[PDB]
């Protein structure tokens, strides 16, 4: 008697997977993306349609 | 002779170089040569004809 694995019990509906111990496709928060684009990729507009 | 002109800015950032373009929607009598000129100093022409 040990109950379920974390596989069927972990909240958020997570993965669980050995070597290495992880947890995968937990839906909880967010992350917070930081984008640094040089100048040299923005072009002009009538360049663009 | 020229007719029928009108003139938008589909593009124009105050850089040190020329950066803006002028379209000129012209009706003219004939085919030629103008001496496009702005008499103000609000803008320098890369063109003189």
């Amino acid at each position: 008697d040990k109950a379920p694995s974390l596989k069927f019990t972990a909240p958020f509906g997570c993965e669980i997977y050995t070597n290495p111990i992880r947890a995968e496709n937990c839906a909880v928060g967010s992350i917070p993306l930081a984008f640094d684009i040089p100048d040299a990729l923005f072009t002009r507009v009538s360049e663009t349609p | 002779t020229l007719s029928a002109a009108e003139c938008t800015l589909n593009e124009c950032v105050y850089s040190s170089d020329f950066g803006g373009i002028a379209t000129v929607k012209y009706s003219a009598s004939k085919s030629g040569k103008c001496a496009v000129h702005v008499p103000s100093g609000t803008a320098t022409l890369k063109e003189a004809a």
